């Protein structure tokens, strides 16, 4: 029995009522949109920042002379040298030339498998060039310590221990080693429950390690094209040979270090199986100690996980009463807490609760003590925490006693 | 569709599901932002059965692409950009087993 | 562990029954309890746990009579606890009836872990339940310890419940051969309030004493504020 | 199409409008009663289209020339309220409201709710075409709003009648139709949209609230818009119109709070104890107090300040060992205002004279100025600290020492007036600098006063022509400040007589910039009386009589929201020509100073100056920074701080200047960690230039002042209560800040004192009506809104129950969470009586 | 630096009833909005040295200009530049390039015929990453939110308060935490309460949709994560809102299938841009799930999302609150008891306690009435509630 509306009664609709301001207010919010947008077109510009250095420090009317005078060389590899001495050079992937050398250079300074330039009209030899030095792989690198030290891992005194004699220990003392014929493991992966706290000890390492430190990105590795990411692997282990003594840490192994199965992954199983034979096989790797991190280790290729790639195989437990105590005290320090805060109840509220959660709990109580307005968080104010993030995330308690 | 003097954008059951990953996605918001540069339009989406259907788990056995298509629609149908003149209607049998976010 | 851990029938690879350790986690649930056997006797302080100030206090039982001589502390599921303090109540009465004699802390200890050690012998579970005994016997005040393994040792000074290991670490430091009732109660009492989320009064924890020529003592209201007047 | 009762309607209707054909005996009567009920009975239902109207589509015309025609009487009426109801609905304007002017009365809510606000919007609207020209049509409609506003204040349509009234410029009626359940919704209302609203129907407006509460007898409110208006004889008659003694207390505490000082008359009860509050003596024991319960009281160190240990020490212990007058004077402004109002310090109550021996000439005058300064509020206590340095070896350091004393007694007043006895026999002496030093402590310790006893002695300091220009300007700074915002006609006569007799070869200096200053701040506040002062400035030639009449304008309308008077400003800024410069300084200061007074017209300055700053001249760029500084005045908006943080960076000098001046006045008392990490950045990346450093370390004192216990905001009472005192100061720190190396940066390191004629506390301390300390679970929260037109006031949020005394940051309000007392005055700010609840049993 | 993008909107009206309050307010507004465009059109109009040099320089630039990647750095006038088609060109660096700038990877500006270095691309952010920042602040605020006060709190402290009054926080000790995860039933104020930060914030918001992070081509997953938490760097203060996370944040799993594994290593630089090597930075993340349950244990571990906010079905207090908010702009009637529908079973959410408005406005229309009244809204209460099917056990307990 509904019944439809109808012309006369939409316009009474939308007139008899609110007209006497509806209309003007309406009216000034579109226009008001209207002036908006205007605005914006008005400005609209953003002027985004180039590269232009100040006034002064170009200044330069000779960039046109050098400009017109230098020419740009295309860069290709000599993959040959023939014998006047001719030159086979891949640009690339442009194609295949045999080209000459232009009077400039001497022949001997081109020597085979180097990458010089090339003229982009006859493809002449003009200048040598230092060989590649791979960007991405270049930044993989850390070269900026962070300001994590062993100091701040705590409950963890064994897992520690083995890390340093794995990464540090044969580095800065090869002599303990040299002299009773042990080979120190050249490899560990720290595997545990997440939040455990691997990455810590590995930015620990990374802030002592005094040698080349190379944290490998997981998405630079897997790249886009088909055997890009086995490149990359390869450029980054002849980078860490030509350096003394290299530490390359695999963060999240577990990204690229799939189970192989029968397209599936595929392509990152290529770059896998690149990394598996330069860690073990023909070509000794050498002193490049790699770490490995993942908190699911199941998901590894055994072949990346057998004793002979990843040495040591440290387990991150979650931390016992005397480690989650000690782990309390680190993330407390800063914390202006009070004098008789009873850690050790806090460790024992926390049965099963990695640091991670520890530093959480830390936070939350610093939290309630900033709710109220007080500057010193009193061990109630730990309790709320505790219950917040551990208990929140009573019959069933009722049994036990 | 025959008296709507508006831009009447249809999607059957299974054009939105696609095989390479993220082509599903893709392919909802390109739908959405072509229909509000039409706007005002009505996306029709037949046998939403197809897509939409109730959430499962990961695992093998769940098909999580068309449950990211889902939830692509879903945040734009009523995500933080709120859709202006676009109305959907969607038309499905069993109307239990749609998740109960769509 | 997760294809090994289904039954205390099966075997882990270390030969680890990896349900026995299921119910040593279990009785780490609950509320703290500590037990300090000295020359003079032997002394146990436990936490009540309330939670709820409806519930009467004597309902819920941590420390119980299994005889007029031996004292059991409970930690951990009520149910295994209550049939294990039943059997320990009756072997202690049986053999009273046909040896007209006390049997020994260590009898009756034996005799509850034989119930803790049918864990699936073909005549269900482990019991998960460590029971604390205290009492005097024909050697003199003793403490015996019980874990759902069926493995039971004499323990000098045990703490077992919630606290175990911190409760125990300072136990160790403050745990001497020639310490007198009054001394072990106090400490016990400093330990349980410094292992104790809740500030120690007197309806928070029950404390029991079994020394030689008398009876197993528990303490009552008036008796508890008089000792932690002091502490 | 329709339904069965809708066709049958329908054909009844056009068969009863057919039957208007002709004229027989028994039809139109019939027919006009018949139409007249089916209207009446749709009309007066649900909200539902009146199906009556909406198939009423006939012509009229036939029945319009019968109702001129036939029967002038009833059945003209009839038929002239049918026509006028079915218009209603159609576009028939005049004639919709004619029709019914003409018809028969009757009464309008006999028709319809939705008739009623039509027939009020039509009413609206013809007032609005009809001019004075007439005043015939004149009366039907002040008859009709006679009806027109009880039937909306019936029916909860307060803001239809408001609007009604206020938009046929005749408001007065509400003096007699307003109720007692409904006084609040329309003075919030009328407090709402005054601000919005211009002269001179603002004028009105502001009267008839006053008149709407003075009615209702609601006190506070009263003197509140008698304060809008600033007619003093408002505030004396609200005094005397007092018979409570409770709100007599509260009444005086707000207004010393404004830092308007009436006389007292000894016939008042509690004279002395009225005049003791009301001139804020025991606010330093108050402070003093929530310091203590804060546990703050121990004093900070500039050096703990600047956490010179924090900051990457690039040079170590060797670049630090020059103390410069520049860096000198910066740690005395740090060292002051961060330790200021707390009474106490570890390194100026002690050091003062050997660290003050360092300075030379403006810097030792600053720093022995800072000797008072960090005493705010402890008058006797200050002035037994500051006397010795008073005696000090060095003549020159006396003016200084009276710089402090002044400082000192700023914001407290002492019946006795120490400060005039002691300039009273030194306004005339002869060396420039202890004159200045003299007039200043007279001016901050009787910043508003408006004594004439110091306005009169200062008559012979203007025509005192052996005085310096820089004692002329400080003698025009004083006298503003001593009558800020009042019009001083025998202040203005002197003003004016010296600004004309200024000769263009003397006045072409940077410090001629003062007098126009001081013009402002007698007439600050009072835009309806400064045609005559442009007029007469017109005599002065250019460029010097473009900067004096803008300024000399903005300082007219500082707060009234101008819309016209800004638009005019961005016109002056547009154009493109120093002096010139000086121009579109003043006008970019004057968009601020207006927009100011409302918080929509702040938002949108905000924008407009930004725009103008990245299109702007360096004039322009250089006037934005501090621009934005008095728009936002301790309120440190996010936004506002970081485009002041992104162009404090910028090559241009000045800039850089006027955009840290700026960090740290908006950052006044906040203490905000992001703004001190800010400065710590900046006083670092300029260690190299001593000025952006010496700035930056005033920005952080600035930021610091009271340790986050004092606030520079010139509103209170909901950042409302515009104080008069603290903008006079305001507008003589921008004036004399536009120009920095000359004035801040050269000879007159003195005048940036100014501001702290605007110094004011932040906080709530709740005390019992003995006035001891009374704490109290006080809600603490932002006042934002979250209904509509319910008249609430602010629906505070973001709850936190907090034992008073507690910290209220800009716009931060917490309301009396405990029932158990009423306080004499709505707010919560400050300190308030906690008038215990009689209603409430306990 | 590079401080906040923050997004623009204007100040709000406050009477929201068509009064004229409100009608001088948007007067107001409009006033300063035409005021900033006659300011900014004299400029150009009414305006009348560094020409010079600007012409020089873009005459040496010419166009078009090509944008490539360069590789090397070998002299302080020479570099290696590879062009978008991957060959390595041996360019030579103009003058006019400030050279702090020029680092390897970076995206330069290379004349078209010479291919000289001619600039340094800044800004090259991923299309599909600009895309995300919030420009236009959504119009809902804390006021449009019913309840969830615990749940403001904790967003409040979360992502608000920090930038706000960080005194508190640096005073303490605490980092604020910089993660938290919105969870709860489907309709219960999520996203809301995201719109109302982002409305509120100053730091620039960037929203993804947990589907949009997923790219067809093998390696552009992983790379527009690191793109996006790159560009929420770039602006120190920022908020990035990842919702529908349950999309790309499934429980890691052996999966035989490149889709399954690409969207797990997607995960894992979500995952290990969060909180792993190399910290954060100061960018908080904001995730909505209508299944927490079935989420990576890694990606809601603490120090990721250090706050675990619950949204429940709104209780009869928060309920009455939705009612209120979504009914002060409808003109009710006089017979309105919303205690009737607010009662409920247990299960009424905001979208119904919002769609039960939307139905009783449409049947008072249907009447012809613009003021609704309680038989429309016990129909429209019928009649959007029937969401569920049984949801319920039998008469088996008592
Ligand atoms: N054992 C620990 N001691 C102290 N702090 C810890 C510990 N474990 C974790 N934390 C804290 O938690 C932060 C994050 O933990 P971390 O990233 O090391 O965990 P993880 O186990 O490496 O994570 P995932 O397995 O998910 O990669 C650390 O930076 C530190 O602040
Ligand atoms: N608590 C509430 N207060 C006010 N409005 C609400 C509330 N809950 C929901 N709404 C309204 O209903 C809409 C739906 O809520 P919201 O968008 O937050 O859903 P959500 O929790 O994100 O659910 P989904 O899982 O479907 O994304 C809101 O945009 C708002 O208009
Ligand atoms: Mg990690
Ligand atoms: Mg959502």
């Amino acid at each position: 029995p509904i019944r439809a509306l109808d012309e006369g009664d939409i316009a009474l609709l939308k007139t008899y009522g609110q007209s006497t301001y509806s209309r003007q207010i309406k009216q000034v919010e579109d226009d008001i949109q209207q002036l908006l947008k205007k605005i914006n077109e008005l400005t609209g510009i953003k002027e985004s920042d180039t590269g232009l250095a100040p006034p002064a420090l170009w200044d330069l009317a000779a960039d046109k002379q050098t400009l017109q005078s230098e020419q740009p060389l295309q860069v290709a590899r000599c993959t040959k040298i023939i014998n006047d001495p001719k030159y086979i050079i891949n640009v690339k992937q442009f194609a295949k030339f045999v080209v000459d050398l232009s009077d400039q250079v001497a022949p001997t300074d081109i020597e085979e498998g180097m990458r010089v330039g090339v003229d982009r009209n006859k493809y002449q030899i003009h200048i040598p060039l230092p060989p590649k030095i791979d960007p991405t792989v270049t930044m993989m690198q850390v070269e900026e310590k962070p300001d994590v030290t062993y100091s701040d891992v705590g409950g963890c005194k064994e897992q520690i221990e083995k890390l340093r004699e794995v990464v540090e220990t044969p580095l800065l003392h090869p002599e303990r080693f040299v002299n009773l014929g042990i080979e120190p493991p050249k490899g560990v992966l720290l595997f545990g429950p997440p939040g455990t706290g691997k990455t810590l000890c590995a930015r620990a390492v990374a802030n002592r390690t005094d040698a080349c430190f190379i944290r490998v990105i997981g998405s630079e590795l897997v790249q886009k094209y088909v055997g890009e990411g086995a490149r990359m692997v390869r450029e980054l282990f002849e980078m860490a040979r030509t350096k003394k003594a290299c530490l390359i840490f695999f963060d999240e192994i577990d990204a690229i270090g799939g189970a192989r199965f029968d397209g599936g992954d595929n392509e990152v199983q290529r770059t896998m199986l690149e990394l598996i034979n330069q860690l073990d096989g023909f070509d000794p790797r050498g002193n490049i100690k790699v770490l490995m991190a993942t908190n699911r280790p199941d998901t590894l290729d055994p072949a990346l996980m057998r004793p002979g790639r990843l040495d040591r195989k440290i387990e991150f437990s979650l931390p016992d009463l005397e480690g989650r105590t000690h782990i309390f005290k680190i993330h407390a320090r800063s914390m202006s807490v009070e004098r008789d805060i009873r850690f050790e109840l806090l460790a024992r509220l926390c049965p099963n609760s990695t640091g991670a959660e520890i530093r959480s709990v830390c936070t939350e109580a610093g939290m309630f003590a900033i709710r109220a307005r007080r500057k010193i968080a009193t061990e109630k104010d730990f309790l709320e925490a505790v219950n917040k993030v551990i208990k929140s995330y009573t019959p069933r308690y009722m049994t036990y006693n | 569709a025959h008296h709507t003097d508006c831009t009447f954008i249809r999607v059957s059951g299974s054009e939105l599901v696609q095989k390479f990953i993220g082509e599903g996605a893709r392919m909802v918001r390109e739908l959405f932002v072509m229909a509000r540069e039409h706007a005002p339009s009505i996306i029709f989406m037949d046998e939403i059965d197809s897509i939409g259907s109730s959430r499962l788990e990961g695992g093998s056995g769940g098909d999580s692409e068309v449950q990211r298509t889902m939830l692509e629609l879903l945040n734009q149908l009523d995500g933080f950009e709120a859709t202006k003149n676009i109305k959907v209607i969607m038309a499905t049998n069993r109307i239990d087993i749609l998740d109960s976010a769509l | 562990r997760s294809e090994y851990d289904r039954g205390v029938n099966t075997f882990s690879p270390e030969g680890r029954l990896f349900q026995v350790e299921y119910a040593i986690e279990a009785i780490k649930l609950g509320s703290t309890a500590i037990g300090i056997q000295t020359s003079e006797g032997v002394c146990l302080a436990v936490e009540k746990r309330i939670t709820s100030p409806l519930m009467e206090p004597s309902s819920i039982e941590k420390i119980v009579e299994i005889d007029a001589h031996i004292g059991c502390a409970m930690s951990g599921l009520i149910k295994d606890a209550k049939t294990l303090i039943d059997k320990a109540r009756v072997e202690t009465q049986n053999h009273w009836f046909t040896y007209n004699e006390t049997m020994t802390v260590e009898s009756v200890t034996q005799a509850v872990s034989n119930l803790a050690l049918q864990f699936g012998e073909e005549d269900s579970r482990p019991f998960g339940v460590a029971l604390l005994f205290g009492g005097v016997d024909e050697k003199g005040p003793q403490l015996f310890h019980m874990d759902p393994s069926g493995t039971f040792v004499q323990c000098d000074a045990r703490a077992i419940g919630s606290a175990s290991e911190g409760a125990q670490s300072s136990l160790q430091e403050v745990y001497h051969k020639s310490m007198t009732l009054k001394e072990a109660i106090k400490s016990s009492l400093i330990i349980l309030k410094q292992v104790m989320e809740e500030k120690l009064n007197a309806t928070n924890i029950e404390l029991a004493t079994v020394q030689p020529g008398q009876n197993f003592h528990m303490f009552t209201k008036e008796e508890l504020e008089e000792v932690i007047k002091d502490i | 199409e329709l339904s069965e009762e809708d066709k049958q309607l329908q054909d009844e209707l056009e068969m009863l409008v057919e039957r208007l054909g002709e004229k027989d005996t028994s039809l139109y009567r019939p027919a006009l009663e018949e139409l007249r009920r089916q209207i009446r009975s749709s009309t007066t239902s649900m909200t539902s289209v009146p199906k009556p109207l909406k198939f009423l589509r006939p012509h009229y015309g036939k029945l319009k020339e019968i109702y001129e025609n036939m029967a002038p009487g009833e059945n003209k009426r009839f038929a002239a309220d049918i026509i006028s109801v079915l218009a209603m609905t159609m576009s028939g304007e005049r004639e919709c409201l004619k029709y019914r002017l003409v018809g028969s009365q009757e009464e309008l809510a006999s028709w319809g709710h939705e008739y009623v606000r039509h027939l009020a919007g039509e009413v609206a609207k013809e007032w609005q075409e009809l001019d004075d020209a007439e005043k015939v049509q004149r009366e039907p409609l002040l008859t009709l709003v006679k009806e027109i506003v009880p039937y909306n204040m019936a029916h909860n349509a307060e803001h239809e009648a408001c609007d009604l009234l206020m938009e046929i410029e005749q408001v007065d009626m509400l003096e007699k139709d307003i109720d007692e359940n409904a006084y609040a919704k329309v003075c919030l209302y009328l407090t709402s949209c005054v601000n919005y609203v211009p002269e001179p129907e603002n004028s009105a407006l502001l009267r008839c609230a006053l008149g709407v509460f003075r009615k209702f007898s609601r006190f506070p409110e009263a003197l509140r818009l008698a304060l809008m208006l600033n007619d003093m004889e408002l505030v004396e008659d609200i005094f005397t119109s007092c018979k409570d003694v409770v709100v007599q207390k509260q009444m005086a505490f707000m207004l010393g709070r404004h830092g308007v000082f009436l006389e007292l008359s000894e016939d008042v009860e509690e004279y002395e104890d009225l005049t003791e509050i009301m001139s804020n003596v025991q606010l330093n024991s108050n402070f003093l107090a929530l310091a203590r319960e804060l546990d703050i009281m121990e004093p900070k160190v500039p050096d703990d300040i600047y956490k010179t240990h924090l900051e990457n020490n690039r040079f170590g212990g060797s670049g630090s060992q020059v103390d410069s007058a520049r860096m000198n004077l910066a740690s005395s402004f740090v060292n002051g205002f961060v330790n200021a109002a707390f009474g106490q310090d570890k390194l100026l109550t002690d050091d003062g004279n050997k660290w003050l021996y360092k300075n030379k000439d403006h810097g030792m005058l600053s720093a022995a100025a800072s000797l008072g300064m960090i005493l705010l509020w402890d008058v006797d206590g200050g002035l037994t600290q500051i006397d010795k340095y008073l005696y000090s070896s060095e003549d020159y350091i006396k003016s200084g020492a009276l710089l402090a004393c002044g400082i000192v007694n700023s914001g407290v007043r002492n019946e006795c007036d120490p400060a005039l006895a002691l300039l009273s026999d030194y306004v005339l002496h002869n060396s420039n600098t202890m004159r200045l030093g003299s007039i200043f402590g007279l001016g901050l310790a009787y910043a508003g006063s408006n004594r004439e006893d110091v306005l009169t002695l200062l008559l012979p300091v203007m025509g005192d022509s052996k005085s310096s220009m820089e004692v002329a300007g400080v003698t025009a700074l004083a006298c503003g400040m001593i009558a800020v915002g009042s019009c001083n006609g025998d202040v203005t006569s002197t003003i004016l007589q010296t600004i004309m007799e200024k000769s263009e070869t003397e006045l072409k200096d940077t410090y001629a910039r003062w007098l126009p200053l001081g013009l402002g701040l007698n007439h600050l506040g009072k835009g309806e009386a400064i045609e005559a002062i442009l007029a007469a400035l017109e005599v002065v030639s250019e460029p010097f009589r473009s900067f004096a009449n803008t300024l000399v304008d903005v300082c007219a309308y500082a707060g009234s929201g101008n819309v016209l008077k800004v638009q005019q400003l961005l016109h002056i800024c547009s154009e493109h020509f120093a002096d010139m410069g000086a121009h579109q300084g003043v006008a970019v200061l004057g968009i601020a100073l207006i927009a100011m007074g409302e918080e929509i017209g702040a938002e949108m300055a905000l924008r407009t100056f930004g725009h103008l700053l990245r299109y702007g001249e360096p004039t322009l760029r250089r006037a934005v920074p501090l621009a934005l500084a008095l728009i936002s005045v301790s309120n440190p908006r996010l936004n506002i701080l970081d485009t002041l943080s992104k162009f404090s960076h910028d090559a241009d000098p000045e800039v850089s200047y006027n955009s840290i001046f700026a960090m740290g006045m908006v950052g006044s008392g906040t203490n905000n960690a992001r703004l001190a990490a800010m400065l710590r950045q900046l006083a670092q990346y300029h260690a190299k230039d001593p000025n952006n450093l010496f700035m930056v370390r005033l920005a952080q004192g600035l930021t610091h002042l009271g340790k986050g216990t004092l606030t520079l905001c010139p509103y209170h009472s909901d950042r409302q209560l515009m104080s008069q005192v603290a903008v006079a100061g305001l507008l003589t720190v921008l004036v004399s800040f536009l120009d920095v190396r000359n004035i801040i940066l050269g000879k007159s390191h003195y005048v940036l004192y100014g501001l702290v004629a605007a110094m004011q506390p932040r906080m709530l301390v709740t005390f019992d009506e003995e006035l001891r300390p009374l704490p109290v679970s006080v809600r603490v929260g932002q006042a934002v809104d979250v209904v509509g037109q319910a008249g609430k006031p602010k629906t505070i949020t973001g709850f936190q129950t907090h034992t008073t005394p507690v910290l209220l940051a800009h716009g931060e309000r917490a309301e009396l969470a405990t029932e158990e007392f009423l306080p004499v005055t709505p707010i919560l700010e400050g300190f308030v009586i906690l008038r215990k609840n009689p209603n409430y049993d306990l | 630096t590079k401080g906040p993008d923050a997004a623009s909107k204007l100040p709000l009206v406050t009477p929201h009833t068509q009064c004229r309050l409100k009608l001088l307010k948007l007067e107001r507004i409009k006033d300063y909005l035409l005021m900033e465009e006659e300011f900014i059109r004299n400029q150009e109009q009414m305006k009348p040295k560094q020409e010079e040099e600007r012409s020089k320089v873009d005459d040496l630039r010419g166009t078009p200009m090509s944008v490539g990647t360069l590789e090397e750095i070998i002299d302080d006038n020479h570099a290696i530049v590879s062009t978008s088609v991957g060959s390595e060109h041996y360019v030579s660096i103009l003058s006019f390039v400030d050279k702090d700038l020029l680092e390897p990877g970076c995206s330069v500006l290379l004349n078209h015929k010479v291919h000289a270095v001619i600039g340094v691309l800044m800004d090259d952010t991923d299309p599909l990453v600009t895309v995300m920042k919030v420009e236009k602040a959504p119009q809902e605020t804390y006021a449009d939110i019913g309840g969830l006060d615990n749940q403001i709190q904790e967003i409040k402290e979360s992502v608000e308060l920090p930038l706000t009054h960080p005194e508190y926080y640096e005073e303490m000790g605490i980092k604020p935490p910089k993660g938290v995860i919105l969870y709860g039933p489907p309709g219960t104020g999520k996203t809301l309460l995201a719109k109302a930060v982002a409305n509120q914030t100053s730091a620039t918001f960037l929203r993804v949709v947990g589907s949009e992070l997923i790219q067809k081509y093998l390696g552009d997953g992983p790379k527009l994560v690191r793109e996006l938490f790159r560009v929420a760097e770039e602006h120190a203060p920022s908020i990035v809102f990842i919702d529908e996370i349950d999309a790309i944040g499934t429980k890691r799993y052996d999966s035989n299938s490149g889709g399954e594994r690409e969207i797990q290593r997607t995960m894992l630089e979500l995952l290990n841009q969060l909180d792993g090597f190399d910290s954060r930075g100061d960018v908080k993340v904001i995730m909505a799930t209508n299944r927490i349950e079935t989420l990576d244990p890694a990606l809601i571990r603490p120090g990721r999302i250090d706050r675990k906010i619950e949204f429940p079905l709104p209780d009869e207090k928060t309920k009455k609150r939705i009612f209120q908010i979504h009914t002060s702009r409808m003109t009710l009637a006089d017979d309105v008891t919303l205690d009737d529908l607010i009662m409920a079973k247990d299960d009424l959410s905001g979208a119904d306690i919002k769609a039960i408005c939307t139905e009783a406005g449409l049947m008072a229309l249907r009447e012809r009435r613009m003021k609704v009244t309680n038989e429309d809204f016990k129909k429209s209460k019928e009649n959007v509630l029937y969401k569920k099917q049984e949801g319920t056990p039998e008469g088996l307990y008592l």
